[PDB]
């Protein structure tokens, strides 16, 4: 019957982004974990702070690797997130108030072409 | 809402500025995740047709 | 060159206070599986580990006016749902900042058990919380 | 809001404390607010040349 | 800013007296279940809350002259029969009212222990009452 | 109130300081016309507004 | 709200006593006659009742001195002749009055089963009877 | 994320009650019809589907003062007539709503058996059924 053939994006010779399912994929897990952080937004800036979010963030990321949505054998591998003085923020920003929570994901792209080969059997 | 027919041969039309209302609207809401336009092949031209498109694009990078 | 000391952390749980009495269970544990083919010349098995198993937490506190919340939260239990929730605790230092932290994934509460009470006890009113949870990540850096 | 609001504060102090901010607290007996804030809308709200700032109450999902 | 303390207290149990020397028993407690499937990149399983329990609650009080009450509430027994109560039990403040309250549904009586008898048994005879119920709720505003 | 978390400081010595005296606070004349002087100092936390998070795609 | 439990009961059958250890066999059972005609859509069978059975009923009691009417009763089999019974069986209530009661028509005994005897054998010696009848109606009002 | 629990189902089968202690037999079966030629280069058969087969359905609750249902129903079995009946069961959830149906067809009794009694049988007297029926077809949507 009738089949949707092809599952690319407007941008499709971008390494990054030509799948729909990444895009898509990275859409969903910006929204979920922008949701559970706001329950921090007027805490004191700090380490007691720093560690909470980060504890939070990690725990979302480990369940989304069991259910196969991310790349690795182990989360080691699947995703790191990183927030301190130092490492993402300086002095200037714990004077302005700001937060800075660096994330990055291990994403699974799928194969498009298959390749018969055929010959005649012989010693 | 649905306008009426001048005669048999003479149907209704598009509004383009009706559709770009909607848009502005919608962009105060945060539950979508999908924009979708079902009129919009029905409109006069194709420059207001891509120009609806453009619009939709650029909403989705600004938020 | 000297030792933590065990008396000064905070827990977080979701709830109003992060002070409690006491804090155990953070432990982590693996299965064996043993093995011996007949023609070994060694008369004992090798060994690999198998599946793994993490224990419950048991959480102390004294009771105090007007604060209900280990009732609470045990009684968002419905059939087979409940609030689960992520659990941090941290041992701190002479700023209060933490240095040892104990990541806690999916809890929620298998028993709530409160005080004895005696008309000689003269003593402070403790009640306490045990934990069911998915896994346990140390951090210390 | 203003009853709501002196309602809220009591609250605060009681669970927290009068040094925590009387912010991020759902409010009682509220269905919505008359008039919806987008986040871009209130950025003259929080800061502005005069210093006349203006809170604001929102709408959020599931919250 | 102080936790609350364990000796002042009342039981109102359908007796004549309120007055006893130790109240224990007042637990809640929840069974788990757990599972795997072979597929999983965990190797430990998922656990959700399974059927309820509760534990049978202890009364202890001194014995006196013309008091035969925890008899006399035994003895309401007839095959399948029995008197069931409602208990109430409270932690009291400073002008005797209640802090905390717990609220037990349906008891009646599992068994009655008597005293023992010594020689040189320089103290007093003390009675206890052992209760089997049908739930528990906590109050405390 | 440092001992409840109200103050900043990682012993009451940084959360507040007391001050009262001739010579420091007084002079001879708030002697004489019946006057007292104390100077009082609060160390006191302010709040975060702003998370920013920052994703990207990991790799070796 | 309550069940009614399984240890309070008596049973008629003719004798001088109606103190029993055990009963069993209380039971109906009704045939299956099945058909299919080979142009019906379905693969499978329509079923309708049959035949009817009973089965046999077992009493159970202790031996007492003086006591011989298992035997006595068996004993009044005279080629194809014997004495039939009506054997009453009732479920009581703490009035010690009839709940359910079981009737059973035309009742004789198959068997009667004597004890075994043991050197280290420290318990009652039991005798067994198994019944034979020809129907069971059962009333619970 | 999670799979179902067992223990919370009801039960329609046009009596006065729907509470069950027991429920089993929901079972699905068809016959192999197998078949191999003389010249296949295979030493094995091929297999296709024959006819179709439904298990008998076991119901169990216990006794009651005053409910006579299992015997009533029994007690309409004529010759070859019976009351049928559609039963139909159902797993549910937190809101005491239907998540997984089992529909059967045309179901009627083959047999009601009575409870055992004994001296020291401290348990609950149980009675159960066993119904024919022509037909199960299983919702989950």
């Amino acid at each position: 019957g009738t089949l949707v053939w092809g599952a690319r994006t407007l941008a499709g010779n971008d390494n990054e982004w030509r799948y729909i399912s990444v895009r898509r994929f990275f859409n969903m897990a910006e929204e979920s974990i922008k949701k559970a952080t706001e329950q921090f937004v007027f805490e004191p800036n700090d380490g007691n702070t720093w560690v909470r979010v980060r504890a939070m963030i990690e725990n979302f990321l480990i369940l989304q690797w069991r259910a196969g949505a991310l790349a690795g054998a182990k989360p080691e591998h699947a995703f790191y997130v990183k927030v301190g003085l130092g490492q993402t923020m300086t002095a200037q920003d714990i004077l302005e108030g700001n937060m800075n929570v660096e994330i990055g994901l291990a994403v699974v792209r799928p194969a498009e072409f298959i390749i018969l080969k055929f010959s005649h059997k012989m010693q | 809402v649905y306008d009426d027919w001048s005669d048999s041969e003479t149907p209704p039309t598009i509004n383009f500025s009706d559709l770009e209302s909607g848009l502005a609207v919608i962009r105060k809401e945060d539950e979508p995740t999908l924009l979708l336009f079902p009129d919009a092949t029905n409109l006069p031209t194709d420059d207001e047709f891509y120009s609806l498109y453009n619009s939709a694009l650029m909403q989705c990078n600004d938020l | 060159s000297y030792p933590l000391s065990k008396f000064h952390f905070s827990v977080e749980w979701g709830g109003t206070k992060i002070g409690f009495t006491e804090v155990s269970g953070l432990d982590l544990e693996t299965e064996i599986i043993e093995y011996r083919h007949g023609a070994s010349p060694e008369y004992s098995k090798i060994k690999m580990p198998g599946m793994q198993k993490f224990s419950n937490i048991t959480l102390k506190r004294g009771t105090f006016k007007s604060d209900n919340e280990y009732f609470q939260w045990y009684n968002t239990i419905n059939l087979n749902k409940v609030e689960r929730r992520d659990l941090t605790i941290s041992l701190l230092n002479e700023e209060h900042e933490p240095v040892v932290t104990w990541k806690v994934k999916n809890a929620w509460p298998l028993k709530v058990q409160s005080t004895d009470l005696k008309g000689d006890g003269n003593e402070v009113a403790i009640e306490s919380m045990e934990l069911a949870h998915e896994g346990l990540v140390i951090q210390n850096e | 809001p203003s009853s709501s609001m002196a309602g809220a504060y009591a609250r605060v102090d009681n669970d927290r404390g009068v040094w925590k901010s009387p912010a991020n607290i759902g409010l009682n007996y509220v269905s919505k607010p008359s008039v919806t804030v987008s986040h871009e809308e209130q950025e003259s709200m929080n800061v502005h040349g005069t210093g006349k700032s203006v809170n604001a109450i929102r709408s959020f999902v599931g919250k």
